[PDB]
């Protein structure tokens, strides 16, 4: 038997009037620890107060779902509380006046709109925010935070990487999703001066769906032609696909088609005053994926 | 990823122009995603290649560019003019081998509404205080602008064109009220023309009150003076809160209830709660708003001085009556 021990403490944080307020708490313990929010030194009790537990069973999310400022500005108490000892921790929740707002509060440029995707398929949700110390994105799901540690698992996050005069973007990509996504997320941008929610989206995931797209492959690969230093050739290849490929002719790592003209599905290369061997290679590309084929002149 | 790409679904830039405009999209990636110039990731060996899908949810397709009307320049797409059909979804993507991103960029090209020089859907929109000055800009046509040529740019108010006071300026591409009035409320319609093509840029312009630097004003109940309303403990008691808001931003406005102390989201149950903030009247951004307190089922308990308050930046007031 242990003690609990805290291995997440809450950090105080600014609100906005209408906004929500997620404070998160979390302990570990034999036995798990038993977690209590106190208002004011008071045991919260009210509608517009939530309190989410992990599905780990250690720890706990207090959510003031809407924020009144006057009412609610206050101190919060977290409480893991064991068979064997108690410990607490303390935070300040400033609900900030909606009429005045500092310059650089962080604001939701666009949030998350819902989105219904296809089983094992990766959903991705994107969020834009911006403020005068660029802000950090978090995500919310269903109440709790989305934690990736590192990016070990499917649910990555992706991060913009701007160089500045931009918004920033957050990304919260599921790869291969399982049925169990579906519901409420929320993007958060939190900054120095307040942090600030986007709206919700839900996401539903639905019915397997039949494969429309596949990857590009060569028709008519470029054949071996031996013609010798007095004739002209004219290799032609053909990649086929959903969507239908991007073809190009390459010498080496250089590129012998011109990128604004670049030809959708078939490309010939005409070969003129040709006077030496070559290894051509016929590269083509789609969203889906890149080949590359080589043809010999000799 | 060799298999799959990094998506980024949209971007938050849209495109919206009347048809017969032209209009150049360029690939939000280098300018919001990733931190490179775009003649360097050409060098360092990825390729940029464009889809076209007509919806979010529909199926993307390759383009082929003619050069004359739909020509490809650097990381960029050149529409000259654009048509009703160039409207959907243009998918940015840049690859190589390993590496995959993409975004998409949206296009929207429609007509006119009838009988006007906009599309109601694609507008700007401006706020301005009274009596202060605003100033509207010809937003958008970067593309069009020649740093040592005068743009020679008309403006139109209700899509008529209108004889302008002389408080207001017109340098170069923006209009400049010195000082607003309810009477400046309407549509701006900016045209300008380029390549013998007319481009234009219509914005909505919301006059409001300047802000307050006054508090609310408390109806009912008056302050300095105690109201009284008791009641029957059978029936139900409804306390209703009327104040003025003058203009302190478009916002929500603080109003709200207390008993004594308590916030009446204590011992409320399901027996005392607030009316839920019902907006009176509003004018030029000045809002006239109640919140009322009800008791459904009165016990002894219920009965003290139930005070209203009212707050904005500049101060605050409370009233309070007597059950
Ligand atoms: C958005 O709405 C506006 C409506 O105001 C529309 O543009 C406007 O109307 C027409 C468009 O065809 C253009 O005005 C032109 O003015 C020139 C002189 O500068 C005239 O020569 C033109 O008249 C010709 O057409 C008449 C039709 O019967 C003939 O009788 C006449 O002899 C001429 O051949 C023409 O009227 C101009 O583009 C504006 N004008 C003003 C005053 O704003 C625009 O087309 C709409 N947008 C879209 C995408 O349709
Ligand atoms: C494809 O492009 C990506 C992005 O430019 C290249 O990835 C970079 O490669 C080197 C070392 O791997 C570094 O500049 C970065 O650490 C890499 N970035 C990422 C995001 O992986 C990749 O090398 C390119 N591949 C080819 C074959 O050219
Ligand atoms: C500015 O343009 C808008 C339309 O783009 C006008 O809005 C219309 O106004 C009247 C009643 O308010 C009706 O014709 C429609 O219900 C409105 N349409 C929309 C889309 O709101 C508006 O009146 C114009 N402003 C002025 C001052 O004329
Ligand atoms: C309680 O009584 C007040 C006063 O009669 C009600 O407030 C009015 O409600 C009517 C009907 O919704 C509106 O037409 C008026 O504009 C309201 N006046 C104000 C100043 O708010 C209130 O709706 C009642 N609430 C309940 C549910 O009992
Ligand atoms: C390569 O393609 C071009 C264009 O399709 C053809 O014109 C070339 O063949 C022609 O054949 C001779 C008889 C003459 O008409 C001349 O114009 C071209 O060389 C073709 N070259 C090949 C297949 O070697
Ligand atoms: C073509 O490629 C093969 C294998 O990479 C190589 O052995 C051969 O020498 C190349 N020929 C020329 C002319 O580069
Ligand atoms: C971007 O391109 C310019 C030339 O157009 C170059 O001078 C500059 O160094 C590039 N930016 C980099 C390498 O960060
Ligand atoms: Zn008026
Ligand atoms: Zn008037
Ligand atoms: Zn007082």
């Amino acid at each position: 038997e242990t003690p609990p021990r805290f291995t997440r403490t809450p950090v105080d944080q600014t609100g906005v009037s209408g906004g929500v307020a997620s404070f998160i708490c979390q302990a570990t313990g034999d036995p798990r620890p038993k977690i209590v929010w106190n208002k004011k030194g008071k045991k919260v009790s009210n509608q517009r107060f939530e309190v989410i537990e992990f599905d780990d069973g250690s720890g706990s999310v207090l959510r003031i779902q809407p924020l009144r400022t006057p009412r609610d500005e206050a101190i919060y108490e977290c409480v893991a509380s064991n068979n064997v000892g108690e410990i607490s921790v303390s935070t300040r929740l400033t609900v900030l006046r909606e009429d005045q707002i500092p310059r650089g509060f962080p604001t939701i440029d666009m949030g998350p709109q819902l989105k219904v995707v296809e089983r094992t398929r990766t959903a991705t949700m994107l969020c834009a925010a911006s403020g005068n110390p660029d802000p950090e994105i978090t995500w919310f799901k269903d109440f709790l935070p989305v934690d990736t540690s590192n990016n070990n698992g499917r649910i990555k996050q992706l991060r913009s990487e701007s160089i500045g005069g931009t918004p920033i973007r957050g990304a919260l990509q599921i790869e291969q999703s399982e049925e169990s996504d579906q519901g409420k997320y929320e993007c958060v941008a939190t900054n120095s001066a307040g942090t600030r929610y986007s709206a919700p989206a839900n996401l539903y995931v639905r019915e397997l769906r039949e494969v429309r797209r596949v990857p590009p492959r060569f028709s008519i690969p470029p054949t071996n032609h031996e013609i010798m230093p007095g004739g002209s050739v004219n290799i032609t290849c053909v990649a086929v696909g959903s969507p239908m490929p991007y073809v190009k002719w390459m010498l080496g790592a250089e590129d012998l088609t011109p990128e604004d003209d670049m030809p959708i599905g078939r490309n010939v290369l005409e070969l003129n005053d040709v006077r030496q061997s070559a290894n051509y290679t016929c590269v083509a590309m789609s969203t889906l994926g890149v080949i590359e084929a080589i043809a010999q002149i000799t | 990823s060799a298999d799959g790409c990094t998506d980024w679904s949209i971007d938050i830039k849209k495109y919206q122009v009347l048809v017969g405009e032209p209009v150049r999209i360029k690939c939000a990636l280098f300018y919001g995603y990733i931190r490179t110039n775009y003649s360097l990731a050409q060098s360092a060996g990825l390729s940029l290649m464009w889809y076209k899908s007509s919806g979010p949810g529909d199926f993307e397709e390759p383009i082929a560019f003619d050069g004359s009307r739909m020509s490809k320049e650097e990381d960029s797409i050149w529409f000259r003019p654009t048509l009703l059909q160039d409207s959907g979804l243009y998918a940015c993507v840049i690859r190589n081998s390993t590496y995959c991103m993409k975004v998409s960029i949206s296009l929207t090209v429609g007509e006119n509404d009838t009988g006007l020089c906009y599309n109601s859907k694609m507008k700007y929109f401006e706020k301005a205080e009274l009596s202060k000055s605003k100033e509207i800009s010809c937003r958008d046509i970067e593309d069009f602008l020649l740093p040592t040529r005068e743009p020679e740019i008309l403006w139109y108010k209700e899509c008529r064109t209108k004889t302008w006071r002389p408080s207001i300026v017109f340098k170069r591409d923006t209009l400049l009220i010195r000082e607003v009035r309810e009477d400046d409320i309407g549509n701006y319609t900016c045209e300008l023309k380029y390549g013998g093509f007319v481009v234009r840029r219509t914005t909505e312009l919301t006059v409001t009150a300047p802000l307050t630097d006054k508090p609310p004003k408390l109806l009912y109940p008056m302050e300095s003076k105690l109201t009284i309303q008791e009641t029957q403990l059978g029936d139900s008691a409804n306390l209703t809160c009327r104040a003025f808001f003058g203009y302190s931003g478009d916002v929500s406005p603080l109003i709200y209830w207390m008993k004594g102390e308590k916030f009446i989201e204590d011992l409320d149950e399901n027996r005392v709660w607030e009316s839920d903030i019902r907006i009176l009247k509003e004018h030029l951004g000045e809002q006239e708003v109640s919140i009322s307190l009800i008791v459904d089922s009165v016990e002894e308990g219920d009965l003290g001085n139930y005070s209203c308050y009212v707050e904005n930046g500049n101060g605050r007031r409370h009233a309070s009556v007597l059950l």
